[PDB]
């Protein structure tokens, strides 16, 4: 990164170690969530990676940055499967006309359960991958799946954990 | 196996007539120019080194790698070993080195080393050099006493267009005069190339001295002075017409596959014709031993040198004598070697520990295909030589006898060197053309282990006897103002 | 710009590197290979860096005497054991990193774990031979007895790193060197030498389990773990001057130019390795197939054209990184009226990184680059020390297919981020040895990082 | 050499001299350059005493 | 980017069209106009003007060549590039000939003197440098092409010489 | 990764003349092996500024030269 | 059927000269054709008076 800035490490552990809690903490489920704070996290990330490269096998900052890193990456791939679910459901709720009465009801969705069956196998490499962020898998994914469950009658392992 | 040659079985690969436009479709991708270009970010450049970041690698194919051999149906030898590595290591070797050269022909093999990679029929010097460098190869040429190498290092993608380049050398190269002209500067480089290396330098005089002005004698460097005289175009072509042809020509590859190694050999031959193999003098060597006092008036060290001719490497006498360098080893007191580097070797315990005042002693042996040069290299103070020769003479009087613990430790020391040598690539490729030129044949690591368990304290006193009886080949280097004279050796071998 | 993929099929036709950590804390990794001989050795992170000032050069001694002699065996017994398995027991002590590994036939590789475990272990540091060892210590500490090269790799660190311990020599100065007793080496066995700092690596013919179940057994006593490494700041690189003029000492005058680097796990570290690629190396008595006049090397080229005679006997460039820092930068040995012209163009050359790098010179770089690390994994000892290495600098061994993967990224535009956020109009270090009246003061030459052109 | 250009482009109206030879295109071959005849002991052409009579 | 937009229309546009044949080995047919232009205006173009003025400029060009007893490729001037690199290679035979009869026409030129005529009886449009000027154009094309496809940059104005491409020393005014 | 070699590759035969891999010693650490792992007598890491080429530098050895001057002829104003 | 390396020599620029190159090109013995004037036409006669003065 181009800057003249220096930090001591306790400046950078305190920084790494405030973004970290800001980004796990935040609810990913609200897109707008996203949408107005990853901007803010991008722009300090970048800043933490700098400052923090000298210490990525500190026996206290290596963890944090290694812990940041896979938050970030959890929460990329969160939001881009929430994504599309969301654009499931809005096309679903066009289908349903003015009023929900069809009085100018859209085209609905003709692949639905292909639909599911492919968001379903997302959301359960999510869980492989990021084993310990189910937390927030469940929060934002498998919410999200559970919505849909209420459109279309589909099978889904922790489907009966969300009372379907 | 199609194909027997000189003891060897090939497997004949044929000739094909293939358009030009298809083979071009098989020609490894890569570019010269880059005109415009797609612009993409680096996508790790926020990944960390210790973060995996491929994933979904192909499992791997491993297996054992076995050294093949093929030949074309112009008589070129195609040996091929792939390790599963991803350099490729091609060499080029021709029976034809300083030991064919006539008295009038002084050098010439030297000059075919110089002329290497210049201009050829379907290429330029400098878009052959260009071609080299852009790709990331490296190599040269080597002129040596009994063959000629031409190699290059690469990686294994490029291969199609390093074993063009590489055969280009002898198939079609214009030897034009002002190409040639402008390699006489290589002659002034390689004689300081040569004279830096003591060690080379020192060998270097040993064969002269001990095989006077014949086969293995003959200078391995061109002079700088009358011999530019044929330092020309067509004398260098008229040399290679007598010498260099298909069937005096092995091609090695090491790393590379071996069907597609032989298909893209194949593919330059198949509409060219190679020099035609031509009968030539072939006279074995003659052994006169003798002496040199060459002074160095820079070196206040004296290198002494006393050599015995072996029958070579095609003899019954070439394990033995192996095990007897080791068994003799050696070392230097430069180096501090620890545990398993000859630290107990008999030289070593016998001079090294002994006698404060004796630089490096080393047992030296060389072997061409009909003969070679045994001996032990000893070096010291200008003023100490005359204690010097008397230490190696009375080593060399100490070779009646060895002990059995003597005789296991150099068998083992000797499987241990084979071995260790062996995995080195460039080492290999080296070792299987030289086989080749000499015998014929190729004696693979292991075989010569089981040769090296079989040598027994009889075979090593019977060697070096026969050894000890021929006369002494005596070089001094460096400060040679107190040297004893060779008839001082000659008699103190005389007892022998 | 993207040119596409150079990652074959080939490059992941190799045998997997498998790592364990045994439950003492030490990793085990070892390599399949189908060879007749093999390397097995101990990578410990341990160096002159971990030494504090009054007994720095106690590691490198340790290292010398290790050999020597153990409790249960003696130097002559050991020697002879190791040339009756036909075998070679080696060893190194660098700043941050030390190896004791032994080159053995297939036959030799259990017997030999035994060896370097009870060298390791039970050292008998006898007396005689640390005198001994003094004396040929004390020699090689004299500056007559070492290279230019050698002195300049030492000052270069002495300059750049004053305030932290990797300005620290491994062999030490001559006052401990002089003190040195078998009581710091035990101390620094005990200390440095556990369990979760060494990889116990084998490359050849070797079957994993079998190589777990030895190392278990014979590094059972090992002291498992030692306390955490002080927290330090990231080491302050000093932009300093350190010349050593000497008119008596011949014509050739060698001179090591510094920036500051990148760790091992920084993401640029490739791009720096690129860079040191580009930059490259040239000498006047071993050109090559193309002469200097005609290198793509743009540096080559243009210096072998200074004067009609060329300014550069020789040059390279060298990438050194550690935990936490690194250096860049290249070292030249040139004619005394040339060293002008040669540290000029050395600088202009790693300036044009930040403007003007074209996207051919970075594909030659790449290919060679490509060329010098995989072939320098062909033999059994180029495989351990790159799994020890890499064990030690990433905690992970990166494969010939994730190199070229992350390789194919970078272009002349990641070239030049990389250059212009780290390397242009930096801090730079000069070090020197001989005739140097043409070197210039270090901000003339610390104003040649940047251009007034574009 | 001092600055200098020459003009080695791919024109876009005149051919190169490959395609189109502007000498007369008849040269005799040897196989050495020794076998060329010399000028100097080749006979030339009769002499002429009227400028219209030059060939 | 606009640049980078450019850089890749770029690479695209000379992507399509690697290999092309050059116009002027492509078997042409003159359009149905330029071949009405050639019956009629070339033959007469020909015949009254063309034709005249270029015999007579040619004969004239033979006469002075035969005055100075000198022929047309000697006088190609050295100061050309192709021609320095020419005659570095010419054999020796064919260069002490060059030599003794240009020496010869400049003696007779200065003198204002002309070439006996009995020694005039001889063709001077023999093209004996085509060898040679063929083979140093293809070693200046490898170089072009192979060393010379960018602007270089190069430390400006060091060691005599400008840096901007000329090889040799103080052969500019500003490096005197 | 580390690179274990040096930027200028040898290019050269790794064994010496008329020696084999049978009898040229152990190329690891003998001392007339092309390939020897150096000494470290001063420590691990120098190899990185090592001139690896055996022949000794000769300062000031023209290079430059495009065949404008005949050796021992000094150039005056470059020509 | 010829060894490629015996083609490519005959292909040597030098192998190539015009038709009549022997019988055409001028080999000029001196510079001052006959009849035409030199030293041995302007020198003064031996007996002449010194121009030096003059
Ligand atoms: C309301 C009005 C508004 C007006 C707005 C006007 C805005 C204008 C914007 C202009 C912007 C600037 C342009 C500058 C370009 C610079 C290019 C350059 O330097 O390139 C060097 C570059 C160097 O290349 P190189 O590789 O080093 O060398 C190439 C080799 O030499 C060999 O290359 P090769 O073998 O591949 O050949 C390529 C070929 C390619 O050639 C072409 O394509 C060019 C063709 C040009 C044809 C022009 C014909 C004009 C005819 C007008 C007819 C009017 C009819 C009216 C009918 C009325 C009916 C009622 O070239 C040639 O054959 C030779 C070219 C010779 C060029 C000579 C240059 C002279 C310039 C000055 C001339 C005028 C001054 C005297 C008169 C002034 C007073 C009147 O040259 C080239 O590549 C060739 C380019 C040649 C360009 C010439 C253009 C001339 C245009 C004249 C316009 C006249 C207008 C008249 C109007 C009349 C109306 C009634
Ligand atoms: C025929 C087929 C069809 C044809 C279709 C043609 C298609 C093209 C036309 C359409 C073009 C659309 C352009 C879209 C632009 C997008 C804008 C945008 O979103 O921004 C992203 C865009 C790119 O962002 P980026 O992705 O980070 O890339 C950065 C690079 O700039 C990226 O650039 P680069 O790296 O690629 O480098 C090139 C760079 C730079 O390229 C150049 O500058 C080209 C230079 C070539 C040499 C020119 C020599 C001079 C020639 C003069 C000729 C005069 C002839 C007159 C003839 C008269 C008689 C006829 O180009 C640009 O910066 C793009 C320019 C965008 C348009 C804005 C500027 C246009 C010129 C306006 C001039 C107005 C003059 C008024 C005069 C009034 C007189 C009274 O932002 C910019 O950089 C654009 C602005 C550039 C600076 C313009 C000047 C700004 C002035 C601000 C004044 C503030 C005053 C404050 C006072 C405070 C007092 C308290
Ligand atoms: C209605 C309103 C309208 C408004 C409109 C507004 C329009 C605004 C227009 C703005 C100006 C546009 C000018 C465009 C020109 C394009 C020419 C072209 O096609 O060039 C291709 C051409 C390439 O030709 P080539 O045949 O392919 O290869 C060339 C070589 O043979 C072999 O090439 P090579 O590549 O193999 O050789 C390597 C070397 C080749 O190097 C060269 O070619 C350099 C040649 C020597 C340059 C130095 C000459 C000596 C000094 C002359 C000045 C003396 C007095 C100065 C002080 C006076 C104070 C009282 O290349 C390099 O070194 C690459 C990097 C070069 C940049 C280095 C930067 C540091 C030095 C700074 C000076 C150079 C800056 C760039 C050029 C600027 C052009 C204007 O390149 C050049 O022309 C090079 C530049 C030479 C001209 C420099 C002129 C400087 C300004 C003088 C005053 C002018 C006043 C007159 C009016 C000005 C306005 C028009
Ligand atoms: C429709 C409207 C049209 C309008 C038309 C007008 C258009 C406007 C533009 C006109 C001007 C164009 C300027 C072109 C610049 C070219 C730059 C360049 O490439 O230079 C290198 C280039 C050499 O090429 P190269 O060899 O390839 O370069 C490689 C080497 O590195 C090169 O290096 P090199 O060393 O070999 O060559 C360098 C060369 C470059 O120089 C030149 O060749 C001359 C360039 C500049 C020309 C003069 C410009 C004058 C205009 C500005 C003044 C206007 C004042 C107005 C005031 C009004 C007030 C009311 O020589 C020098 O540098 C000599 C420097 C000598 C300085 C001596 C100073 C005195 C001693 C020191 C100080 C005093 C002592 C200390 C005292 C202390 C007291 C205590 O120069 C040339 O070859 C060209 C020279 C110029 C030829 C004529 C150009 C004609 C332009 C066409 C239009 C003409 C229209 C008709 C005009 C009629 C007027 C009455
Ligand atoms: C309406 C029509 C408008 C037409 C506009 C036309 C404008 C034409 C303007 C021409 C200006 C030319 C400037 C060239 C500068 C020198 C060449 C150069 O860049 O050299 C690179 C070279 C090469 O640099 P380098 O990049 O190799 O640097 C290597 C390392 N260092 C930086 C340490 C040298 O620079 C030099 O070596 C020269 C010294 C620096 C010169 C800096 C600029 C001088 C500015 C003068 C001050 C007074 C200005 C007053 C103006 C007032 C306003 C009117
Ligand atoms: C109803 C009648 C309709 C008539 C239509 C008009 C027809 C006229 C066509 C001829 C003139 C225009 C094309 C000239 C081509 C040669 C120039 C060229 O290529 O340059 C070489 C070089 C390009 O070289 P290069 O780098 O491509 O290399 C090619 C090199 N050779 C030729 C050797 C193969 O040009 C330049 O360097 C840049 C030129 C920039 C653009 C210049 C201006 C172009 C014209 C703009 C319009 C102005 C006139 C009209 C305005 C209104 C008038 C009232
Ligand atoms: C889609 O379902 C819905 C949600 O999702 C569930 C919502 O969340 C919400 C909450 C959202 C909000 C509060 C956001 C703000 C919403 C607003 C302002 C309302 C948006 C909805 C609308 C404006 C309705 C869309 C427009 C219409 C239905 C048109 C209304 C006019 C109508 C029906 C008149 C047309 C009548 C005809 C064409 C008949 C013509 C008659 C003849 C020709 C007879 C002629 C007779 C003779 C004699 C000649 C709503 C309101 C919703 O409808």
């Amino acid at each position: 990164m181009l800057t003249v800035d220096k930090f001591t490490r306790a400046e950078a552990l305190q920084r790494a170690s405030n973004l970290y809690y800001q980004v796990l903490g935040t609810n990913w489920e609200d897109g707008l969530n996203l949408v107005l704070d990853v901007p803010f996290w991008e722009s300090e990330l970048e800043k933490v990676d700098h400052m923090c490269e000298p210490y990525l096998c500190d026996d206290e900052i290596g963890p944090i940055i290694r812990n940041l890193h896979e938050t970030v990456n959890c929460m990329y791939a969160c939001e881009d499967v929430r994504d599309h679910i969301n654009e499931l459901l809005e096309l679903s709720s066009r289908a349903e006309g003015v009023m929900g009465s069809g009085a100018a009801a859209s085209e609905e969705v003709e692949n639905m359960p292909e639909q599911c069956g492919m968001v379903t196998k997302a959301y359960e490499d999510l869980l492989a991958r990021y084993p310990e962020h189910h937390p927030k898998i469940e929060q934002t994914v498998g919410h999200g799946l559970a919505v849909l469950r209420q459109l279309e009658k589909f099978n889904f392992k922790s489907s009966h954990r969300y009372f379907f | 196996g199609k194909s027997t040659i000189q003891g060897t079985s090939y497997n004949v690969v044929k000739f094909q007539q293939e358009d030009v436009s298809e083979v071009v479709k098989e020609v490894p991708h890569f570019q010269f120019y880059y005109i415009g270009g797609e612009h993409k970010d680096n996508k790790y450049r926020d990944v960390p080194l210790d973060i995996p970041v491929l994933t979904e690698a192909p499992p791997p194919q491993l297996k054992k790698p076995e050294m093949k051999f093929s030949v074309l149906e112009n008589g070129m030898r195609i040996v091929s070993v792939d390790k599963q590595g991803l350099t490729s290591n091609l060499g080029l070797f021709v029976h034809a080195g300083s030991r064919f050269e006539t008295p009038a022909e002084e050098g010439l093999s030297h000059m075919v080393e110089c002329v290497a990679f210049r201009s050829t029929a379907h290429l330029s010097h400098l878009r052959t050099i260009k071609t080299i460098e852009v790709l990331g190869m490296n190599g040269g040429c080597q002129a040596g006493r009994e063959h000629i190498m031409y190699n290059l290092e690469l990686l294994r993608e490029y291969m199609p267009v390093a074993s063009t380049l590489v055969v280009g050398n002898v198939l079609f190269p214009r030897l034009l005069p002002w190409e040639v002209n402008a390699c006489h500067k290589e002659i002034k480089k390689a004689h300081e190339r040569l004279k830096a290396d003591t060690d080379q330098y020192v060998s270097e005089l040993l064969h002269q001295t001990a095989y006077h002005n014949n086969t293995l004698g003959n200078a391995l460097l061109a002079n700088e002075g009358r011999a530019l005289e044929h330092f020309t175009g067509d004398n260098i072509r008229e040399f290679m017409m007598k010498h260099f042809s298909a069937e005096r020509s092995v091609f090695v590859g090491i790393n590379v596959d071996h069907d597609e190694l032989c298909k893209w050999l194949m593919r330059s031959f198949a509409e060219y014709v190679a020099i035609p193999n031509l009968p030539r003098d072939e006279a074995k060597p003659v052994y006169t031993g003798g002496y040199k006092l060459e002074e160095n008036a820079d070196m206040p060290v004296c290198n002494i040198a006393i050599g015995f001719e072996t029958e070579g490497w095609n003899s019954a006498d070439l394990v033995p004598v192996t095990v007897l360098q080791t068994l003799l080893g050696g070392g230097g007191s430069f180096s501090t070697g620890g545990p398993g580097k000859g630290m107990h070797s008999r030289l070593y315990l016998n001079v090294l520990n002994q006698n404060p005042n004796v630089e490096s002693c080393m047992a030296f042996n060389t072997q061409y295909s009909d003969s070679g040069l045994f001996g032990m290299y000893i070096t010291g103070f200008g003023q100490e030589a005359p204690r010097l020769v008397d230490i190696a003479l009375n080593e060399l009087r100490k070779l009646d006898s060895f002990t059995p613990d003597e005789v296991s430790r150099a068998k083992n020391t000797l499987k241990g060197n084979i071995f260790m040598n062996a995995e080195n690539s460039k080492v290999l490729m080296e070792d299987i053309g030289r086989q080749i030129i000499m015998s014929g044949k190729v004696v693979t690591p292991e075989e010569f282990a089981a040769r090296v368990d079989a040598v027994t304290e009889a075979d090593l006193k019977k060697v070096a006897a026969k050894l000890l009886r021929k006369n002494p080949t005596y070089v001094v280097y460096g400060d040679t103002k107190s040297a004893p004279h060779y008839e001082y050796v000659r008699t103190a071998l005389a007892s022998l | 710009y993207y040119w596409g993929s150079t990652v074959t099929t080939e490059m992941h036709n190799v045998s997997p590197t498998q790592v364990t950590r045994l439950p003492n804390g030490m990793r085990v990794a070892t390599q399949f290979s189908y060879t007749d001989s093999a390397t097995v050795g101990l990578w410990i992170d341990a160096g002159a860096r971990y030494e504090t000032k009054e007994s720095n050069g106690t590691a490198h001694f340790l290292e010398r005497v290790l050999y020597l002699g153990t409790k249960n065996r003696s130097r002559d017994q050991l020697e002879t054991e190791v040339e009756n398995l036909g075998a070679n027991l080696n060893s190194y002590t660098g700043r941050e990193q030390t190896a004791f590994y032994a080159k053995t036939t297939k036959d030799g590789i259990l017997p030999c774990i035994d060896i370097l475990a009870d060298c390791i272990l039970n050292p008998k540091l006898d007396g005689d031979e640390i005198e001994k060892e003094r004396v040929r210590i004390t020699q090689d500490l004299q500056a007559v007895n070492q290279s230019y090269e050698e002195l300049l790799y030492d000052k270069v660190h002495t300059a750049c790193y004053r305030d932290c311990s990797l300005g620290q020599t491994v062999i030490g100065p001559e006052e401990n060197v002089a003190t040195i007793k078998r009581d710091h080496m035990v101390n620094y066995l005990y200390n440095n030498f556990t369990a979760d700092r060494m990889v116990l690596v084998a490359v050849g013919p070797v079957d994993h389990a079998q190589i777990v179940k030895e190392a278990e057994k014979k590094f059972a006593n090992i002291r498992p773990t030692a306390g955490p490494r002080m927290l330090e700041e990231k080491p302050y690189f000093c932009a300093s001057e350190l010349v050593y003029r000497n008119d008596d000492m011949g014509p050739t005058a060698h001179i090591a130019i510094a920036y500051e680097g990148v760790p091992w796990r920084s993401p640029d570290y490739i791009t720096f390795m690129l860079m040191n690629a580009i930059i490259g190396s040239y000498d006047k008595k071993n050109e090559g197939l193309v002469p200097g006049l005609q290198s793509a090397n743009r540096i080559t080229q243009t210096g072998a054209t200074r004067m009609d005679v060329g300014c550069f006997d020789y040059y390279t460039g060298f990438n050194i990184a550690y935990k936490d820092t690194g250096l860049f930068g290249f070292y030249i040995a040139t004619d005394e009226v040339a060293v002008e012209h040669a540290v000029g163009d050395l600088m202009f050359g790693v300036t044009s990184f930040s403007y003007s790098l074209t996207e051919e010179e970075v594909m030659k770089a790449k290919r060679e680059l490509k060329t010098n690390f995989f072939s320098g994994l062909d033999n059994t000892t180029g495989v351990a020390e790159d799994i020890g290495r890499q064990i030690l600098a990433y905690g992970r061994r990166l494969s010939p297919a994730e190199f070229v993967e992350r390789l194919d990224q970078i272009d002349s535009q990641e070239v030049q981020r990389v250059a212009w956020n780290r390397l242009h109009d930096a801090e730079i270090t000069m070090t020197g040895v001989g005739p140097l009246h043409g070197l210039l003061q270090l901000w003339d030459l610390r104003r040649q990082t940047w251009w007034w052109r574009y | 050499h001092r600055p200098t250009t020459v003009k080695m482009i791919d024109s876009w109206r005149t051919e190169p001299s490959s395609e189109k030879p502007m000498w007369y295109n008849r040269f005799d071959q040897v196989d050495h350059i020794s076998q060329h005849p010399d000028p100097e002991k080749t006979e030339k052409y009769p002499p002429v005493d009227d400028t219209r009579k030059l060939m | 980017s606009f640049h980078r937009a450019f850089a890749r229309v770029v690479c695209n546009y000379n992507k399509s069209i690697e290999g092309s044949v050059p116009w002027y080995q492509v078997k042409r047919e003159k359009s149905p106009f330029q071949q009405v232009w050639d019956e009629v205006f070339t033959p007469i173009w020909f015949k009254l003007v063309k034709g005249p003025y270029e015999r007579w400029e040619y004969n004239a060009l033979v006469a002075r060549y035969r005055g100075m007893g000198i022929m047309a490729d000697d006088a190609m001037n050295d100061k050309d590039m192709i021609v320095e690199r020419a005659l570095d290679i010419i054999p020796e035979d064919i260069r002490i000939q060059r030599y003794r009869r240009m020496m010869r026409g400049a003696v007779l030129a200065g003198r204002k003197l002309h070439l006996p005529l009995e020694l005039q009886n001889y063709d001077p449009m023999v093209p004996y440098m085509a060898p040679y000027i063929e083979e140093a154009k293809f070693q200046m094309q490898e170089e072009q092409e192979l060393l010379a496809y960018h602007p270089w940059d190069r430390r400006l104005y060091t060691a005599g010489v400008s840096g901007f491409g000329e090889t040799s020393m103080h052969s500019t005014f500003l490096t005197m | 990764p580390p690179i274990q070699k040096p930027l200028l590759p040898s290019g050269r035969a790794v064994l010496k003349h008329g020696r084999s891999m049978l009898c040229s010693g152990n190329l690891s650490y003998d001392v007339n092996s092309t390939i020897k792992a150096p000494e470290c007598k001063r420590g691990m890491g120098f190899t990185q500024f090592k001139r690896f080429t055996p022949v000794p530098i000769e300062s000031g050895v023209s290079v430059g030269n495009r065949g404008w001057f005949f050796p021992g002829v000094i150039p005056y104003q470059g020509h | 059927g010829e060894p490629a390396i015996q083609s490519i020599a005959r292909f040597n620029p030098d192998n190539f000269r015009p038709v009549g190159y022997a019988e055409n090109i001028p080999c000029p013995d001196t510079c001052v054709p006959e009849g035409h004037l030199d030293f041995r036409h302007t020198r003064l006669p031996t007996w002449h008076a010194d121009r030096r003065p003059f």
